[PDB]
């Protein structure tokens, strides 16, 4: 079925602009759509779609209605312009989802077999790439609950398109490219550390609050189970590397030798033809 | 009477669906419309943009539906926005996006309809990221030519528009036309977002994500040795001696400053076992 | 393409494979590349019919 999405900032500028749209008028809730999907492959792609009235009430937090005459006939526009593009699904800009989002997918499920829900973000924050997807299936539960209808989380990833990033990337013109093989690795490396462990703390935290409270979740046993894949090496005290000590300097082996052995014909490089260009203006004019 | 230059506040929405359904038209021509608010006479904004068919068979004046709008602002109304048409557009990707014939035909009808119905035309192929490309126009009367046919007022916007003033049959329809400004009205907020929406998910994907060894450099030392031969003697080639050969030759680039970061490029990913590790 | 060259087209779409053993004469539009119908009969100008005659204003009887 679905396994990763693929989101534009085309389309997902069509819930941001939107977002303008109600967000003068307000009041409450957020800003929903129902989501068109490029589908050719296993791989899903998203390339346009429409914004759809909307409203979720408090009280009556179960309450959810689509405009279905906005969704039949402005699709055979789309159609008609496009007959590659359809209706995959739904979206709406979260941050999280109430218990009554069950009900808005199980009711488009006549126009798609299953109806992929998209959470975006109208503001950046945190705590790196952004938005979210979710699938709908039924997994029921080990514990024996009535048949369990929860969205599994569907990794989301940015993706680009011909002739799409004419006025896209036009408009920042304030980003240095890249660059890649001096900054651009080492800026990650020091982020590698800091969204590498903030998430180990956060959720060994979490982990901790477990058996204080908050349990169930058991996980189970997922948990756990990576973790250990995890320890492969813990790296504990102090570092287990007897047997990866003199391979530790043996990967740095040719990489300082060749530094050495590069640094010194390129010096004789820029060194001697800098000394001969030099003399040959200078001395010979004066 | 009076004409002042336009300027044309375009919206990072009405941006998306300029160079999107002139994508899905590719190679193919298309006919949009476009979808704003006339302030005054000095200044023009486009809110909206949105997709109409593409014409298989060559665009034609009576290829906008006139229920497949009467549709479309009955679902504006439902939509936060419900703004007056103002213009059109089309793309024109097999070429360098100049107004055809058809598009002087539905000219006269569509400046009939609205006041300016200012014409715009965008191409694909021109560039891809760092470029505006596109195009815009206006038409100015022919029945002007016994009036004063040099408009407009607080010229150089569009004098600085008439550069570069792109080859020859381009500005060769300045004749009865008159291109327009264009510029960006801030949308930072979603443009911020735009940039690092952009760039977050091309870093890395986590930043962690990424982050042949002797042999890699056992293919590097080819570059850095057997290059070196070839690179080095080419100042034996400026010894002549002395001196029958035309000179200056520099051959100190590119391969010196590409060692130079291939040093960089290994030293740092190999600082991965001191930065990752501890 | 009669214009010498050559293209790649799914089956038509619309008059199904049924007819024919591959053919020539058929329609098609611009650089769409479909084929609206199957379009008979061979060619070509004058090679097609040489001469039409209706009949001779005499009878075998003029010997
Ligand atoms: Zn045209």
């Amino acid at each position: 079925a679905v396994q990763k999405v693929v989101v534009h900032p085309l389309v997902l500028l069509s819930v941001v602009d939107h977002f303008n749209r109600i967000g003068k008028v307000g009041n409450q809730k957020r800003v929903v759509g129902v989501l068109l999907g490029s589908w050719q492959k296993k791989v899903l792609d998203v390339s346009n779609s429409f914004a759809v009235p909307f409203d979720e009430d408090d009280k009556d937090d179960s309450v959810w209605f689509l405009d279905h005459d906005y969704l039949e006939n402005m699709y055979g526009m789309f159609k008609k312009v496009n007959a590659r593009e359809r209706i995959v699904g739904w979206y709406h800009t979260g941050p999280k989802l109430h218990k009554n989002d069950i009900a808005i997918n199980e009711l488009m499920k006549r126009y798609c077999p299953n109806s992929v829900l998209v959470i975006i973000d109208v503001k950046p924050k945190d705590l790196g790439l952004p938005t979210e997807a979710y699938i709908s299936v039924e997994e029921v539960h080990d514990d024996g609950t009535p048949t369990s209808k929860t969205f599994e989380h569907v990794t989301s990833e940015i993706g680009a398109e011909e002739a799409e990033e004419v006025g896209v990337e036009h408009l920042l013109r304030d980003i240095k490219d890249t660059t890649v093989g001096t900054l651009s690795q080492r800026i990650t490396n020091q982020v590698h550390g800091l969204k590498g462990l903030n998430s180990k703390l956060l959720d060994i935290r979490s982990y901790l609050e477990k058996v204080a409270t908050g349990k169930l979740p058991i996980n189970h046993q997922i948990i756990y189970q990576l973790q250990d894949v995890f320890n492969l090496l813990p790296d504990v005290s102090l570092q287990e590397f007897v047997k990866a000590f003199y391979l530790k300097t043996n990967d740095q082996m040719v990489v300082v030798y060749l530094a050495s052995l590069i640094r010194s014909v390129v010096a004789l490089h820029n060194l001697i033809n800098n000394k001969i260009a030099n003399r040959d203006a200078e001395k010979k004019e004066g | 009477a009076v004409d002042t230059a336009e300027q044309v506040y375009i919206s990072s929405l009405a941006l998306l669906k300029m160079l999107k359904h002139g994508r899905a038209g590719v190679p193919m021509e298309v006919m949009g419309l476009m979808l704003g608010e006339f302030v005054d006479d000095y200044t023009v904004r486009v809110i909206d943009v949105f997709a109409m068919p593409q014409s298989g068979t060559g665009v034609s004046v009576e290829a906008v539906d006139p229920v497949f709008q009467a549709k479309m602002l009955d679902m504006l109304k439902q939509t936060g926005r419900p703004e007056m048409v103002v213009g059109w557009y089309h793309s024109h990707p097999g070429f360098g996006c100049w107004l055809s014939g058809v598009d002087i035909n539905t000219q006269q009808s569509f400046e009939a309809l609205s006041e300016r119905a200012v014409a715009v035309v965008v191409d694909p192929i021109q560039s891809v990221k760092g470029k505006v490309v596109i195009d815009a126009f206006r038409l100015i009367n022919a029945n002007m030519m016994v009036l004063g046919h040099e408009p407009r007022q607080t010229t150089s916007n569009l004098g600085h528009l008439n550069k570069p003033s792109i080859q020859a049959l381009i500005h060769g329809l300045n004749r009865h036309y008159y291109s327009i400004t264009i510029n960006y009205r801030k949308n930072e907020l979603e443009q911020k977002m735009l940039l690092n929406l952009h760039k977050k998910s091309w870093m890395e994907g986590l930043t962690l994500q990424d982050y042949v060894v002797k042999e890699m450099l056992e293919l590097a030392k080819n570059y850095n040795k057997a290059v070196e031969e070839e690179d080095k003697m080419t100042p034996e080639q400026l010894a002549i001696k002395n001196v029958g050969k035309q000179d200056p030759k520099r051959h100190l680039e590119e391969h010196v400053d590409v060692l130079m970061t291939s040093n960089i490029v290994q030293c740092l990913a190999a600082m991965l076992d001191t930065v990752v590790f501890k | 393409t009669s214009t010498r060259q050559t293209y790649f087209l799914p089956v038509i779409g619309l008059v199904d494979a049924e007819k024919l053993k591959p053919g020539d004469l058929v329609g098609v539009n611009k650089d769409s590349y479909l084929i609206l119908e199957t379009l008979p009969t061979e060619y070509d100008s004058r090679v097609k019919a040489m001469e039409v005659d209706e009949r001779p204003t005499e009878q075998y009887s003029d010997i």
